[PDB]
């Protein structure tokens, strides 16, 4: 069955969110460096 | 200037949804409380509707967004935003459109976990 | 059923990939400024 | 330091696996083509196997990454490692041809 598939996709999705988040953070650090100069 | 508020709210909502044990009351109400704000951040300031073609001001960090069919038209939040005023600050912010789609699909999934 | 759930989740994933790609593009645009100035 | 390689490869790989066109013959083979390059970009340059714990140096575009043990952490990379793991889990789980 495609039961576990759903669970996997959820986990991937959550991780991807984690990424998107860290990426936003890093965009902040970059905009900070640029604004600093 | 990327849609910071909207992405943040998306992360919140998405998380609550994907960590919700369908049936459980607390997470559910938390979702229901949080969701309109995420919806609000993706609403056109002239329509009230969900951005049908997102245009963001290259102008400012003020984060007010409109449909493409909502150029030069009267915005709703009174007092009006100072930074918004200049209208030729048209940019098709992709991140916005994506987030709009994201929200739609999220609602779809939610209604599924509800029914 | 849960197959429609699955498909929905797939669609979300794809969107999230697009988003990630976008962020990457912006980040690269930022580092371009950083190496230029520093 | 921003990991361009790992992210780009993760994106394309995922895109392929997930946007699998079951009426395309090149469908499987392209996944298989990309997969090792992707796996590699996330492997330690002293360990050999996939990054155990990610450490990258400041603002070096040489893009080489190594385990915490093998001698500044990059959280993006750690996430990406997990992304590979989970993606592989999905791959093994589903049929692609
Ligand atoms: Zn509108
Ligand atoms: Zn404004
Ligand atoms: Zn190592
Ligand atoms: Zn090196």
């Amino acid at each position: 069955g495609a039961s576990s598939q759903a669970a996997c996709l959820k986990q991937i999705l959550l991780l991807q969110l984690d990424l998107i988040e860290q990426q936003q953070q890093q965009l902040q650090a970059k905009e900070k460096e640029i604004e600093e100069l | 200037m990327n849609p910071v508020n909207a992405t943040a709210l998306y992360i919140s909502a998405s998380r609550l949804v994907l960590n919700y044990d369908p049936g459980d009351p607390k997470a559910f109400t938390e979702i229901n409380r949080l969701l309109p704000y995420f919806r609000q951040s993706l609403s056109c300031c002239v329509c009230g509707h969900l951005l049908q073609d997102p245009i963001a001001p290259t102008n400012s960090t003020c984060q007010h967004y409109v449909c493409k069919t909502c150029k030069g038209k009267k915005m709703m939040m009174k007092p009006s935003c100072s930074w918004c005023k200049d209208y030729e600050q048209f940019e098709e912010n992709k991140q916005l459109s994506i987030l709009v789609n994201c929200y739609k699909k999220l609602c779809e999934y939610i209604t599924q976990t509800t029914l």
